[PDB]
């Protein structure tokens, strides 16, 4: 004996996964690894972030003050989740550019509220509707304050508050749309309604509109809300001569890392980064298949349900 | 691959083999058998190692984002919201795509090379005691037990031990 | 011979092409084919897609209804083409947000009309124009309709659209600019013109404006045009006192795959499944220079106006 | 080429080689000829075909968008549709250009790889029977008709046979 | 010697240079190159391109004509360079869509006047303030004109400037917001001010407000600004009864490569590429990291601070 | 690289190697030299100055783009601004990540292929002549002085005139 024969190669698995390649389209290595991030958990975690929980409340029906959202007169959140089984259980309203509002409120990502004492000379304060029921009796927004005339007559109003404080306030307000031409001079006395919101920098002037609306909870009117931001140093001024929602105060503003979203996802204890409408999900891999809506530390989303990368050589199996 | 080692001179893997990614099967005079090597294998390991942990590094961590669903029909600047964040995502996606295309034809490569690499590594080592016959098999010319063949997978094989008997055994 | 030489290679050719790599700005390859769609055809394509060309009528004065635009009046369309030679052939009129309704028009993909009988109390329909002659005599837009006082008094309007329909309808409105101080007085009796639509969900009050406007076909005045939908369930109602633009119905509002383009090509018949305001093109390519406009299966568009990608080895020929 | 086959060891491409890519010239007793490979030509072929499937037809369908020219002058939100459609434009072109960039350069790797494969293919076949003159040519050392070359072509050459001439032709 | 041994190598350093790669994440060569431009050089570069520093004048303010930014009146610019330390001195305005003015001047990069002749009857003109002074006595923005009544009366004005020009004639001007009721019947004696500009192709209606707003350098009243541009062969038109601002003219839009940038940069002489906030940068490597905001042939920005480019082999010493 | 030249049969690099990327070293009759190889020192600057110029061959000039930075908080389309830019930073910042990761991996490739190319062509004209003793080193069986090494560097040697004694030191 004077021979050997060393041969050289390579391992090879039974069931090798298939992957895309820059020429081939399907072909077949030994391992591969998911990259995009196709299931979720089902429910949203509330450990790694402030979850909150806005229950049949929206973002700005909490903001203004509605009787059954109470609970949210001086709660924060990280993330605020707007239940599609949400309703206003108030007076009837409305807003112009309804989103912005919205968006402000969820970026600032809290609704800590400090009342002020304005100057509301010869009217009358706290306003209240059947269609808004605190509890049982009549009421209206918590900080919103409805004015009408005080006896007689109604005075052209006018009223200052200066912003002394290093942050941006956030005055919320509006303006009132009776039903009919009687109901103008009945709780405004004043024919002509108006009010002038107007800081140094800006102005913000408003007229309201007699005229019969929809049904709603047994009210043919509306408030239109508007707001409006002073900065340090700068000065709010309200002139109005009827038809005056007036602010009770101000929401302290800050730039801070809060969203708000809509879901109808369960909120249970449990750890993860990364939440979606349809709850949280891992965000191990860089890629996702899960929805387009994210918050957090959250992967990319893309079109694709699934990218294999391979992990493992080139199969080739025994015959 | 490209270097033609898996799936091109080497005929196909082995099922046989489980403790490794790369080795040798031998025939001498203590009978037949199989070993795993253990650098080769190591190497391709961490180069996928590498890519891994290059693609699982970061998820970048988002807050506040536009409005990507809505409810009425606004006009204008809804069309634009939709528009940005569907053009987002065509370009992430092809993206992905693009990646994982590249990477895969890159480790399809760089295994296959390994292949060829060990292969060469152990013709260099034999010198001119042994011939190619084919298909990633050499014709030892000499007695070579289980003790020769380890130090050939070590990296020790003295070829002018061997060196007399091999060249006499070729040419006669 | 006792002896035999073998000696390998590769093919060539004498006319290669060159292309952009890595490394090399310029090197040559055996072959290569087209990655950019420069050129196009001149013509629009018609059997893959519902091609309609508008001619003299733009979108927004076919929806009107303007008298040169009544072949437009129940048709509907996958893409719409505006050409530049278009005019509006009837009333001055303008629109805020003019871009929104054109571009909800164009994603309804159709103009079926169907009319409403609404009940005018007190008022004078059908009202028309100079200006706007449909044959000629005069005439007004076919789905508006000009409400002016009937005799003596003009009295303060108050009709009631409930929305039984399963979809969202859409009612065009608007409200009208007289020239005249006496013309307001003259046409619509009350001195302060008012309008105000009004949804549950929302509402919009437009005031009009007594003024001399540029001398367009006889008339120096304005019309606004406005819209306002209607979801299920919903109702609709107007509280207007004078220069109100009455809708007759309401269009039929659809989530399709429609559009609308500008373009003065030809519109012969063909086969492609791609358009551009210069006409179609094949989408067998990946990309294209000839327009970043672009509707249906389309190459994405680049800056570059060609990419020659290598479909074969290096060449190196002879000496 | 990364591999140093064509533009490399090899001088230069046969304008007059028609019948495929890759491919045989020899002399011998019979004369001398030339032939194109089919299986080094396939593999070639059928990478290219590869990538031109990948990147032809997934052109994506897309309706309404934004507009992207005007007429009057609207200030803000104007210059936001632009900038977007500008943003969309600059990023897709890149990508078109490392696109482009990124399949060139494999395409002359692999098509010189495959070039440098059918080469050792060729000297493994060989075995002892065949010297490395140089320019990817082989002296083979033994008398070889076209019966003798249409095995080497097909792979069916067996050096065994003629090795007793070669070997004796090349040492003495 | 009867043998001769031939070995192969390549070279290696001292000192390597650490980069990235698919697989190594801290791979040492002997060599690599910057593609992140981290540095800037402190300051802006004004002969690559003509900069304009804007000094205490906001690109606004000395298109009115503020008292203090009489120098550019007829000055144009490539960059226009606002600063931090910036005043509004004259009467208290504000501007509803701001930004798209600021850009459209920005823009077009220039602040020619070219003045006209409009038939003011019954009028008076070069109306002024305490509050924009020009030098010392009252005065009021160069290109606006206060108009107030003549003597007893304030008639309805309307004026008509042709555009018998080949370009795009941009017409800045507004209307003024009283701070009482008698100041409106005291300087334009009818009671119900307004102001109607309108092209051809739109309308421009608007009215004033009578309230009183914060104390701007003795002033309690506002001017909103406006702007209409018109294209060649429409004509201007407006149409007042009161509280109008009348424009002295026109300035000259142009397609140009200009823009605004705000910077407290310094601006010395050298040459550079690429302007940012914090001074040029160099435009040798691709990307950049000193700012986002950008304007000239600049690298693309990015949030790494470094990106090292091996220019060189693996790095591999002696032991 | 994926070659496995450069950090592979060849251990390490040469510091003192001050005149070139790529070159030799020897002993013989005359001493002990070393040579730096500039063709394939000038085929690897080549590439890595193509790839250079390809990264810096252009920056595209922009002028007025959308604002980048605000004072108050407006609402809905600032929120889209500031989606808008940092949606494009994002997508740039990778564009620029994957672009430094290709390229440098290519750049350790196409360098050690280099080494390797010049391996492969100094065996092929060394013929019958040398055996390769491995770490990047040959063994001539000959005598080979400084003008017969030059001539291996130069891409000149004829194996033919120095056959006969190498092939009998080789075999005796
Ligand atoms: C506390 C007190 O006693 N105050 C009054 C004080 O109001 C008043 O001062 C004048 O007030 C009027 C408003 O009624 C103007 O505001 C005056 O400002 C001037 C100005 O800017 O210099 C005069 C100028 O001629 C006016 N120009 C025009 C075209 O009207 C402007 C203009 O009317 C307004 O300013 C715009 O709102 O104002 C201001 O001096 C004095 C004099 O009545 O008496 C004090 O007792
Ligand atoms: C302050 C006040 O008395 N508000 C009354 C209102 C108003 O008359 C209308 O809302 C104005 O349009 O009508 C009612 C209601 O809303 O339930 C009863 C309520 O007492
Ligand atoms: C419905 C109506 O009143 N039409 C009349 C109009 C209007 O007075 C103006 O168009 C309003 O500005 O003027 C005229 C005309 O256009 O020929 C006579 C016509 O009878
Ligand atoms: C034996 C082995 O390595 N199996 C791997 C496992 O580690 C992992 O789940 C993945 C690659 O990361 O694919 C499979
Ligand atoms: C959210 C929550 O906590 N409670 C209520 C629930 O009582 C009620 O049945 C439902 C009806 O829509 O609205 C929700
Ligand atoms: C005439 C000719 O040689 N054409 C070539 C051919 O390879 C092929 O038809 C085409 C698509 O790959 O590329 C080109
Ligand atoms: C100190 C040093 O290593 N300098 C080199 C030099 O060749 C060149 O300036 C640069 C750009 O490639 O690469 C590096
Ligand atoms: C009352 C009045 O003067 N109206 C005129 C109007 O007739 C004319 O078309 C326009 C052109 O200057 O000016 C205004």
């Amino acid at each position: 004996n004077n021979t050997a024969t060393l041969c050289l190669g390579h391992h090879a698995v039974a069931n090798g996964t298939l992957v895309k390649t820059i020429t081939d389209d399907q072909i077949e290595v030994t391992n591969a690894t998911e990259l995009v991030q196709s299931i979720s958990i089902g429910k949203i975690c509330n450990n790694s972030y402030r979850v909150l929980d806005g229950r049949n409340c929206t973002l700005i029906d909490a903001m203004l003050g509605d009787p059954h959202c109470d609970d949210f007169q001086y709660e924060n959140w990280d993330l605020f989740i707007e239940r599609s089984s949400a309703f206003s259980n108030c007076y009837p309203y409305d807003i112009p550019d309804y989103a912005s509002l919205r968006s402000i409120v969820a970026s600032s990502g809290t609704l800590e509220f400090t009342a002020e004492g304005f100057t509301w000379t010869g009217v009358t304060q706290n306003g209240g509707s059947g269609a808004c029921k605190r509890g049982s009796a009549d009421s209206f927004f918590s900080r919103l304050n409805w004015l009408t005339k005080s006896g007689n007559s109604y005075p052209i109003l006018n009223v200052t508050m200066p912003n002394n404080k290093n942050f941006d306030k956030l005055y919320i307000w509006g303006i009132h749309h009776p039903s009919s031409n009687k109901e103008q001079t009945k709780l405004y006395i004043q024919e002509s309604g108006r009010v002038t919101v107007s800081t140094e920098r800006s102005q913000q002037t408003v007229i309201p509109n007699i005229g019969s609306r929809p049904w709603v909870r047994g009210q043919s009117g509306r408030i239109s809300i508007y707001w409006t931001i002073v900065k340090p140093g700068d000065i709010l001024m309200i002139n109005s001569n009827g038809n005056l929602v007036a602010p009770r105060g101000y929401f302290k503003l800050r730039t801070g890392k809060s969203s708000v979203m809509r879901s109808d996802a369960l909120i249970d204890t449990c750890v993860s980064e990364c939440i979606t409408p349809n709850g949280s999900i891992p965000n191990d891999k860089p890629f996702q298949n899960v929805n387009k809506i994210t918050y957090g530390k959250c992967p990319k989303y893309i079109r694709q349900n699934t990218l294999k990368l391979a992990t493992g050589m080139r199969n080739v199996p025994e015959k | 691959g490209i270097f033609g080692a898996i799936a091109g001179f080497i005929e196909n893997g082995w099922e046989g083999m489980v403790d490794g990614w790369y080795g040798f099967r031998y025939q001498n005079s203590e009978g037949t058998g199989q070993a795993a090597d253990l650098k080769s294998t190591q190497a391709a390991i961490d180069q996928i190692n590498g890519k891994l942990n290059r693609v699982i590094e970061r998820t970048n961590e988002k807050f506040h984002q536009i409005e990507k669903e809505f409810s009425e029909v606004e006009g204008r600047i809804q069309d634009l919201e939709k528009y940005v964040e569907d053009t987002k995502i065509d370009l992430w996606s092809y993206n992905a795509e693009l990646l994982v295309a590249l990477e895969n034809q890159h480790t399809i490569d760089l295994t296959d090379a390994e292949m060829n690499k060990l292969f060469e590594k152990t013709r260099r080592q034999l010198r001119e005691n042994a011939e190619d016959m084919g298909g990633g098999c050499f014709k030892i010319y000499h007695k070579c037990d289980n003790a020769c063949i380890g130090s050939i997978r070590n990296g020790t094989y003295d070829h002018y031990i061997y060196r007399d008997e091999a060249l006499n055994n070729r040419f006669q």
